[PDB]
């Protein structure tokens, strides 16, 4: 229900 | 364009919290809904102020004087 | 056009307006900063010289001051740049240009200003910061709101234009718009919402809050009404406290369907002597309604009382409502689970009914009813089902809302919103449409590139199914935006074409005027009509009343009016009146009754010629029912008690009265026949109301009551005659252009443009054969 | 069953001004046209360097705030770096008649 | 943040509004409902670029 | 200053139509077989069920009206000290329904009350403002 | 005695008390007074010797006004319209000053702790910028890049919130009575069940539940208000409640006084 | 500012209305009111 | 169509009937075609009614058409306002449009006519025709800045003499 | 011209425009220190004095009512009826 | 030019009293007092006190326009008891309730 | 104006202790009457309030993008978790008397923008300022102390009222009267008056 601008954590700590 | 002193609705002093908040967000990797509750901003009137402030003054300071 | 017919002017101001629930109906709040500027040149007389001397000492700056002194010799002096002179000696006949001050009348105006209520005269009240503040009721005539509208102020510069304002264009005098002979100002917004809540049957008020409520009514005598409840805990009812603000001697009763003197659902109204007896006060009673409380109070008590009635209602209801609070939010727009299911079903059936018609049409099994090809027949059916579905779904939502539901409470108070609104928010948004047709095939054979070709399903041609609560899917959004744009363009067009019409109308009927013989002539003097409006009556004094002879079965007509003494088929029981005993079988009188009853039969015959569809309620001058009551209550009509009236007094009384209702009062033959006619229909009314059977059996008026009823009807009637000098041409044009702004054959504005521009070839030359 | 394309995001049919309405699909259509024309006369920060321009008539809000309810598209319009309003705390009430 | 896209004429900032027109070199066909002797027309606003 | 009417009724039924604090009461007189009653009651202040008997009274006054009511002072011998409910109403219709059946209507600040019976008993309440007392 | 007080918390800057055996109009009137009418010190006039920061003067001057100054001993000051000084003196005001210069290459922050009093306090305990934080920097006032300078002189005065929200010693004041809805002072909106949709208050536990199935006590009034007061920090909380009472007493007393002038 | 640089104009069939073909190429919501309604478009 | 008609008991009762609507108009021809009721036949083209039934019917039809336009959308205007307009349009015999051609071509004083539509060409004709414009219209008086004989201006105030005995 | 007093045919009442114009001029005159035919019981507003005289029928004016042809009747405010 | 000076806004405007008193001719033995530079803070407090008194027949106040800080109060006592004196006791009892509160609170504060 | 086509002007400003307050001691920054809602049918304004109240509590950012799957029931439930009534209502207390309001108030944050139209740029008055040259009527424009227009339609409205004198004064005294002499024979303004 929100906008999650911390996805640049996973996409930084997945790749 | 910088860190309001007291919360509009509430009067609570909030302008001594921006750096403590940014740092909380940045070095301890809290989320805001937890950073804020740690600074004691409980009423959502006060949470609005910090959570939503836009620190434009940094961009002004770039213009060399 | 731009320099003679209209021009810019001095002594005016313009600023943003705001509301104020604490100014009287006729005040306007003027910013002190503006009042310091506008100015009014007063003449020094013995009665004000010292007071004016004071102002000149205050000088230009402090507020109640002045800016120039004008010496009788036509010479003027700036008060600043005269402190050097310092003290100044006034003399009689000098003029001081003071600031404007409280209670000065000014003319207030809101543009476009397309009818005479868009310029009324208010009284100044000087207030702080820079908006004009006006009462809320006055807002609907000006057609203003407070989203930045500005209004203009004009200050009258003379002692005589002042009196023109106060006595002709003042606000209280325009309470009854002459355009549709009903009020133009009513209780409308919050106050209308609060006043419904205050008057519900189970709103009770306690002592402390009662006292504050009373003390707000600025004319309250100082008597605490006995609580409708004592022991335990004295409690006042909402109706009680509201009834304090109504002036005494008002009587009103409406009967909505289901109403009974026991008013189960609590509808209708029954005010008796300025006390509410039952009935929830809502739009029908206190809004800008036709026979409602505002209408009555104005007629019966006069504009100035009726203007206090406004501010007294508001001051009370606004105060209660502030301490009761009222709000709205999404939860108001939400129908429960069971309901949403039926709406979903009800919608789904429509798709079936539409599908079927599609198959029947595609099997070529249809029947294009003569007068439309198979296509059109197919469309109408679809749009029919799709529109019945939305409405069917609306009723499903409205029903399930409980009296809590705040938007239901604003529909019920008539205050804001309506059924369509709640249907679209909660149930479904229904069929978008562009030019009366569903969404066309802009792409080749499909409405959007998201559909395959030849797709006539409701959702393909533009049937928005969700509700504003659920949200619109991207296609619906776009179809809705397509329908919505068409609304904007019309509005743009409908106001440009309205504006041109209304200005042609005014220039055509610009100079017609009611002359001092009741003709209606233009500037040259040509007769336009021989009495104004064919009866000489003023529009503002007309009311819908019912002719009681036109209708009904003749048996009922017999029963109601027939009276025969000598025989007992329709006899009159004596105990109605004192002399009824010795009346029985008289003959001198038994003559009259027939002659009377003869007349009525002629009327019933006559009216059915005038109103060929038996229509019975027609606008007429003096309201007679209301004159009956006031008599009944003023004289405390003891029913169960015989009457002093004697048949002769009644029948002669009516028959005499007619000779006095003078619209025209020349003395030759021609005039005496115009007068014959001007009062024909009115006399028919007056005869039906005042037939003896009614007077004795129903109203039971005393001798004393009757002549009071008679002498009023004469007094009121004479006051309804139009006043020579009245510019009824402009009044007539502005009354047509005004509705012309509130908007298979062509209708509405384009039809109107056809009529006035009397056009050789209209769009739809139809023809109706019987 | 024969799709030959898919939309990237259906919300991209909106222009710039309307990309700032939140939940524009829950509104009546003209209401979106209004706001889309008012928002152009809101008052925010128009450029980060207003202190060195010499325009006629500039207006700057003292304390802009980004909206609490945002739109994905507002990311590309920088609307959260130069926002043009404040998150008032609103009550919907008939409080005093004013 | 300034995104360019304008001109500076006399110290003033100017936009060129996109102007819209019909396409050239396209055959269009029109009924003429008017009692005119011509009941259809096929236009082509030809143009070389 | 005295009772204008009196009787004991038994509540046939009770309806809270759409309201939360008031109910419309259905009563019949125990003694007379034709003295009906209908009444709205602030049941939040005086709960009533079906088949609870009740005494009614009219009492043109309460001593033992055009006057500013004043809060009850101190051990005052007002009437109604022997009732639980008290309303002060205004007659507004005397409606001779049939032969000596007659119905009269009161409005207690908006709570309505229809009362009817033989012209005998009712003959004495007439268009005034009247009190109204109930107990048990 | 009359009204009773009972405390449930006392933080550095909150007090949570139960106010009992009083009536609503006194509780509420009390609450209105702490919000509005307790005197306090706050910068009120700013003269800017130089300012080359990226903020406008009235912008900065407005932030200085909201900086909460120590005003525990504020009665020993006077309303600047009661001194006879040529507009201000140590008997009616406090003077501070602020010099800042951007020196490091990094940004340099100006804080409220950089205000320095330059007038004789005459021993009164007023005027210091309240520092509630743990790093001891107060309210951030401005930021400076190297080469930018700010010099200004502030004058703090005595005033009340009713005149500008800066002279206000209290932040949000909670207030609540009758948490079960026994008095029926509010009617709950609901869709299916009110009791489910409206969460219980915290206080709902200091009073026993309404004891379902009993008459509506129509002659119970409202007492036992659960108030909680949060102080901005210019004066310690206890003083907010106590000086709130005094100010209310001085107001009522004033009416009493002016009566005797008949 | 942005919305200015993305704005089109139409010198004066049924041109003010929203055509299906505008889907996704001009904004449905945004157009001025009055004499320019629909004649001024935004991408 | 339903059609309220009286009953043999004498009260009105709805009562249906067939009614041929029609596209296009030819009033006189159709008026004779037997089987119809040639009295109660109508048309929304009131120009033709004026030609076939003469002006007075043309006026009543005109009122009918205006009243439909107004009332169609639910509004309600008092009768006299509509009748007054419809009378202006038909006091010369024959319909006069509310346009430059219709009323501005009467002889109502150039300073009034010139102020509506085609100001100069009107003023020229007047000057050629040596029109004498007598200044009784409100519009003429406005230009001269005089008190128009309107409302409060529609009479004079004379100073009584005998009553000045006291 | 000059319809004779016994043949006056127009209304015996005061039109609201007559009432407004009368009170205007009367007030205007008073505001020019014209004599006053009534006891100004404390009143000082010329319009309110005028409303007082008119209620006592002490205004010495007279209404010349023009007919459409050009002739006219004359009524003296003292004899016209006010509502 | 619109609004006034501000220390007077609490310091009663000099020249004119903090209270004006008029008799209410409408009813017997009443009064209507006009406090200046006041508002609901004192109004509601004082009024609500009076209603405790058993000899007051009517207490109420209003604030006729939020723009201006002034409120009116109307008292009507039973005969033989001067309104001006019911106001004294109200004002008097209020000070004692407050005095107690202040002391009853400091006490509790000193147990923390 | 909010972001949904509700403009408004400030009606009046109360101080914080006059506003209604909730139990947590929160007062609105802004009150907007309920009658704005039902007929604008602007539901997005209500959802956005609901969404932002949650966002502020939870410290997130609310996704209000148009065609998503975020629903009111979703937002409703979250709110209830943070301990508030699930549709945004709140018990509030009257500011004047501290009494509970009998209705409950929908209440939470909402993005509002401040439009360009300040009142001080619009208030305007004039008594006897300067006049145009060609025509010698008052000049136009607030900026140059202009005069407001008494238009054609205002003239008509005054006629309908019958106020003939005001119509005259407003057209000659208040704008540009001018005495001129005319020959009694050729009615032409050609008299050479040496009125000295
Ligand atoms: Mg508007
Ligand atoms: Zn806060
Ligand atoms: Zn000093
Ligand atoms: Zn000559």
């Amino acid at each position: 229900f929100i906008k999650r601008d911390r996805m640049r954590r996973n996409f930084l700590r997945m790749r | 364009m910088i860190v309001p002193v007291r919360c509009f609705s509430c009067g609570k002093v909030v302008g001594d919290k921006w750096e403590s908040y940014l740092n909380l967000l940045q070095e301890d990797e809290l989320d805001e809904g937890t950073a804020l509750s740690r600074l004691g901003l409980k009423r959502y009137c006060c949470r609005r102020m910090i959570l939503t402030h836009v620190d434009l003054i940094e961009k002004f300071l770039r213009y060399n004087p | 056009r731009g320099n003679l017919m209209g021009k810019r002017v001095d002594f005016s101001a313009r600023t943003v307006i705001s509301g104020d629930p604490n100014l009287e109906l006729d005040q306007v709040g003027v910013p002190k900063s503006i009042a310091k500027t506008l100015t009014y040149p007063e003449v020094v007389t013995p009665y004000n010289i010292d007071r004016l001397t004071q102002l000149v000492r205050n000088g230009p700056n402090e507020h109640p001051g002045a800016k120039y002194v004008i010496r009788d010799s036509g010479d003027r002096i700036d008060l600043r740049y005269s402190k050097r002179a310092g003290d100044i000696q006034l003399q009689y006949g000098w003029k001081v240009e003071r600031h404007i001050m409280d209670n000065d009348p000014v003319l207030f105006n809101r543009q476009p200003s397309l009818h005479k209520m868009s310029m009324m005269a208010h009284r100044v009240k000087v207030i702080p910061y820079s908006t004009f503040r006006l009462n809320l009721s006055v807002t609907s005539p000006y057609n203003a709101d407070f989203d930045g509208d500005e209004m203009n102020l004009h200050v009258p510069q003379s002692e005589e234009t002042r009196a023109e304002l106060s006595q002709l264009c003042a606000v209280p005098l325009q309470i009854v718009s002459p355009q549709s002979n009903k009020p133009c100002m009513g209780i409308v917004q919050d106050t209308l919402c609060g006043i419904r809540k205050l008057t519900l049957r189970d709103t009770f008020i306690e002592l402390d809050q009662v006292l504050n409520m009373l003390y707000w009514v600025p004319d309250w005598d100082g008597v605490i009404p006995t609580p409708a409840i004592i022991k335990p805990k004295p409690l006042w009812s909402g109706k009680q406290i509201l009834s304090v603000a109504i002036p005494n001697g008002i009587h009103l009763q409406r009967f909505d369907e289901g109403t009974t003197l026991l008013s189960p659902k609590d509808n209708g109204m029954l005010i008796i002597d300025g006390q509410i007896i039952f009935g929830v006060v809502e739009k029908k009673t206190v809004g800008s309604s036709n026979g409602g409380l505002i209408h009555v109070v104005t007629r019966e008590k006069g504009p100035q009382v009726c203007a206090k009635l406004f501010g007294n209602i508001q001051k009370v209801v606004n105060f209660w409502l502030l301490h009761n609070g009222f709000s709205t939010g999404i939860g108001d727009t939400i129908a429960d689970g069971p309901t949403m299911r039926e709406i979903t079903e009800t919608i789904a059936e429509a798709k079936k009914k539409v599908l079927d018609v599609t198959k029947e049409a595609q099997a070529n099994l249809l029947t294009a009813k003569h007068g439309m090809t198979l296509r059109e027949s197919f469309e109408d059916n679809v749009v029919r089902f799709l529109n019945e579905a939305r409405d069917k779904a609306g009723r499903l939502a409205e029903v399930n809302l409980k009296d809590l539901n705040n938007v239901k409470q604003m529909v019920m108070a008539g205050s804001k919103g309506s059924f369509i609104n709640i249907a679209q928010m909660s149930a479904c948004v229904g069929q978008q449409s562009v030019e009366g047709k569903r969404i066309a095939f802009g792409f080749v054979d499909r409405t959007l590139p998201h559909f395959s070709k030849d797709d006539y399903s409701p959702e393909s041609k533009g049937f928005v199914e969700n509700s504003y609560l659920r949200g619109l899917t991207p296609q619906e959004f776009f179809f809705h935006a397509m329908g919505g744009r068409e609304g904007l363009i019309d509005t743009a067009v409908k106001t440009a074409e309205t504006g041109y019409i209304q200005r042609r109308l005014v220039k055509a009927l610009e100079d017609i005027m009611v002359h001092y013989d009741n003709t209606t002539r233009n500037s040259l003097g040509n007769v336009i009509q021989f009495i104004y409006g064919e009866d000489g009556m003023d529009a503002a004094h007309i009311e819908k009343q019912s002719l009681d002879t036109i209708g009904g079965s003749d048996a009922a007509f017999e029963k109601r009016y027939r009276v025969d003494l000598l025989n007992t088929d329709h006899t009159l029981d004596p105990s109605l009146l004192e002399s009824g005993s010795e009346i029985l079988g008289d003959l001198k009188l038994q003559v009259l009754l027939d002659e009377e009853y003869k007349q009525l039969v002629k009327d019933r015959k006559f009216l059915r010629e005038v109103f060929v569809d038996g229509e019975a309620n027609w606008p007429l001058p003096v309201n007679i029912r209301r004159i009956i009551q006031n008599a009944q209550q003023t004289f405390h009509i003891d029913h169960t008690k015989p009457s002093d009236l004697t048949i002769k007094d009644i029948v002669l009384g009516v028959k005499d009265l007619q000779e006095n209702l003078l619209v025209l009062r020349g003395k030759n033959e021609i005039i005496q026949n115009a007068q014959r006619d001007a009062v024909t229909l009115f006399c028919c009314l007056l005869r039906s109301r005042l037939a003896t059977r009614r007077v004795l059996q129903e109203y039971r008026l005393t001798k004393q009551a009757f002549d009071w009823v008679l002498s009023n009807i004469e007094a009121q009637f004479l006051r309804s005659v139009v006043h020579p000098g009245e510019m009824v041409g402009v009044l007539a044009a502005q009354s047509i252009g005004e509705p012309a702004t509130q908007m298979k054959v062509t209708s509405g504005v384009p039809r109107l443009k056809e009529i006035l521009n009397v056009a050789k070839n209209m769009k739809t030359p139809s023809l109706t054969v019987y | 069953t024969t799709f030959t394309h898919c939309e990237i995001h259906p919300s991209m049919i909106l222009g710039v001004a309307a990309s700032i309405i939140p939940f524009p699909d829950h509104n009546q259509s003209p209401r979106n046209t209004y706001q889309s024309a008012m928002g152009k006369q809101a008052m925010g920060v128009f450029l980060t360097n207003y202190n060195v321009r010499m325009d006629t008539m500039a207006n700057i809000l003292y304390y802009p705030q980004k909206p609490l309810g945002t739109t994905r598209a507002m990311e590309y319009l920088k609307f959260r770096e130069l926002p043009a309003g404040q998150n008032a705390i609103v009550a919907i009430a008939c409080y005093s008649g004013y | 943040f300034d995104m360019g896209g304008y001109f500076i004429i006399n110290g003033s900032e100017k936009v060129l509004i996109a102007q819209e027109r019909s396409a050239g070199n396209i055959v269009q066909v029109f009924k003429k409902a008017a009692p005119s002797p011509i009941s259809h027309v096929a236009e082509i606003r030809s143009a070389l670029e | 200053s005295n009772t204008l009417f009196d009787d004991i009724f038994q509540v046939s039924e009770v309806d809270p139509g759409r309201y939360n604090k008031v109910c419309r009461i259905e009563a019949a007189s125990t003694t007379q077989d034709q003295c009906k009653l209908t009444l709205d009651i602030n049941v939040e202040l005086f709960p009533v069920a079906a088949q609870d008997s009740l005494t009614v009274t009219i009492a043109s006054s309460l001593n033992l009206a055009t006057r500013s009511w004043r809060p009850p002072q101190a051990g005052d011998r007002s009437l109604a000290d022997d009732y639980d409910y008290v309303m002060y109403g205004t007659a507004y219709k005397f409606e001779e329904v049939s032969k000596d059946l007659i119905a009269v209507y009161y409005s207690f600040g908006g709570l309505l009350m229809r009362l009817e019976g033989n012209y005998r008993n009712l003959n004495n309440l007439k268009q005034e403002n009247a009190y109204l007392l109930i107990r048990r | 005695e009359g009204p009773q007080v009972k405390i449930r918390e006392a933080s550095k800057d909150n007090v949570d008390f139960i106010l009992s055996n009083v009536d609503l109009a006194m509780a509420n009137s009390l609450r209105r007074v702490m919000i509005a009418e307790i005197p306090t010190l706050a910068i009120d006039s700013v003269e800017v010797e130089t300012n080359t920061t990226v903020l406008a003067d009235e912008f900065i001057a407005h932030r200085l006004g909201l900086i909460p100054l120590q005003s525990m001993d504020i009665e020993q000051l006077e309303y600047s319209r009661d001194c006879f000084c040529e507009d201000h003196c140590d008997k009616c005001s406090v003077v501070l000053t602020l010099q800042a210069f951007g020196e490091s290459e990094s940004t340099t922050n100006v804080y409220s702790k950089d205000l320095v009093i330059v007038s004789n306090l005459m021993g009164r305990n007023i005027g210091h910028p309240i520092i509630q934080d743990k790093e001891g920097n107060g309210v951030l006032i401005c930021k400076l890049r190297k080469g930018q300078e700010l010099k200004l002189t502030c004058v703090a005065k005595k005033g009340i919130a009713k005149e500008h929200a800066k002279w206000g010693p209290a932040a949000a004041i909670e207030f609540e009575y009758d948490p079960w809805n026994k008095l029926k002072h509010t009617d709950y909106w609901y869709e299916q069940d009110s009791a489910k949709e409206w969460p219980q208050s915290k206080n709902c536990e200091y009073e026993d539940p309404p004891n379902e199935g009993d008459p509506f006590d129509y002659k119970a009034q409202a007492d036992t208000f659960y108030m909680n007061v949060e102080s901005v920090g210019s004066i310690p909380v206890d003083q907010v409640v106590v000086r709130g009472i005094d100010t209310l007493q001085k107001k009522v007393a004033s009416i009493l006084l002016a009566l005797t002038q008949m | 500012t942005l919305s200015h640089l993305r704005r089109t104009n139409t010198p004066i069939a049924k041109p003010r209305q929203l055509h299906n073909t505008h889907w996704g190429l001009v904004c449905p919501a945004e157009t001025p009111e009055g004499q320019a309604c629909g004649l001024v478009k935004n991408l | 169509y339903d059609r309220k008609v009286p009953s043999p008991t004498g009260e009105y009762v709805k009562e249906p009937e067939w009614v041929l609507e029609t596209d296009g108009v030819n009033l006189s021809e159709v008026m004779t075609v037997p089987g119809i009721d040639p009295t109660r036949i109508y048309t929304n083209s009131f120009i033709d009614i004026m030609e076939v039934l003469g002006i007075e019917a043309g006026r009543a039809a005109l009122y009918k058409e205006v009243y439909n336009v107004i009332a169609s959308d639910g509004s309600y205007v008092n009768y006299r306002h509509m009748a007054l307009l419809v009378d202006v349009m038909t006091t010369q015999g024959g319909l006069t449009s509310v346009t430059r051609h219709g009323f501005n071509r009467s002889n109502t004083g150039a300073l009034m006519r010139c102020s509506f539509e085609e100001t100069v060409e009107i003023l020229f004709e007047a000057g050629a025709s040596a029109e004498l414009d007598d200044c009784r219209g409100v519009s003429e008086n406005v230009i001269l800045g005089q008190m128009a004989p309107i409302g409060t201006g529609a009479f004079d105030v004379m100073i009584d003499e005998e009553s000045l005995v006291k | 011209k000059a319809i004779p007093k016994d043949q006056r045919a127009t209304t015996p009442y005061m039109t609201k425009y007559e009432r407004a114009r009368i009170l205007g001029t009367r007030a205007l005159q008073i505001s020019m220190n014209a004599p006053v035919f009534v006891d100004l019981e404390g009143e000082t507003d010329p319009l309110r004095i005028a409303m007082k005289e008119l209620a006592e029928k002490k205004i010495p004016l007279v209404i010349r009512r023009y007919l459409p042809d050009g002739s006219f009747e004359d009524w003296s405010v003292e004899e016209l009826i006010v509502d | 030019m619109n609004a006034p000076d501000r220390f007077e806004l609490f310091l009663l405007g000099e020249g004119e009293s903090k209270l004006k008193i008029d008799p209410d001719t409408k009813a017997p033995n009443a009064v209507v007092i006009t406090f200046e530079k006041e508002d609901h803070t004192l109004g509601n407090l004082i009024r609500a006190e009076l209603l405790n008194d058993r000899k007051v027949l009517f207490a109420a106040y209003k604030v006729e326009h939020p723009f201006f800080a002034r409120f009116k109060l109307r008292i009507q006592t039973t005969e033989g008891y001067d309104p001006k004196d019911a106001l004294k006791n109200a004002c008097n009892s209020i000070i004692n309730k407050l005095g107690a509160l202040k002391t009853n609170f400091e006490t509790e504060w000193n147990l923390q | 104006a909010s972001r949904h086509g509700q403009k408004g002007t400030i009606g009046i400003t109360y101080r914080r202790e006059d506003m209604p307050f909730t139990a947590e001691g929160i007062v609105p920054d802004l009150i907007i009457n309920p009658h704005a809602i039902p007929s604008r049918m602007t539901v997005a304004h209500l959802i956005e309030c609901l969404l932002s109240k949650v966002a502020a509590l939870s410290g997130n950012e609310g996704d209000a993008s148009p065609f998503t799957d975020i629903t009111v029931e979703g937002i409703s439930k979250l709110l209830r978790e943070h301990g508030y009534q699930s549709r945004g209502f709140e018990v509030m207390y009257n500011g004047h008397t501290g009494k509970k309001l009998m209705a409950q108030i929908f209440f939470g944050p909402t993005y509002y923008q401040r439009l360009r139209h300040m009142v001080d740029d619009k208030i305007h008055a004039r008594a006897r300022g300067p006049m145009q040259v060609l025509t010698r009527q008052p000049v136009e424009g607030r900026s140059r102390d202009g005069g407001l227009r008494f238009g054609e339609m205002e003239r008509d409205c005054m006629i309908a009222h019958g106020a003939a004198s005001f119509l005259k004064e407003r057209l000659m005294e208040a704008s540009d009267a001018f005495r001129v002499h005319i020959c009694g024979i050729c009615g032409l303004m050609t008299v050479i008056a040496k009125l000295n």
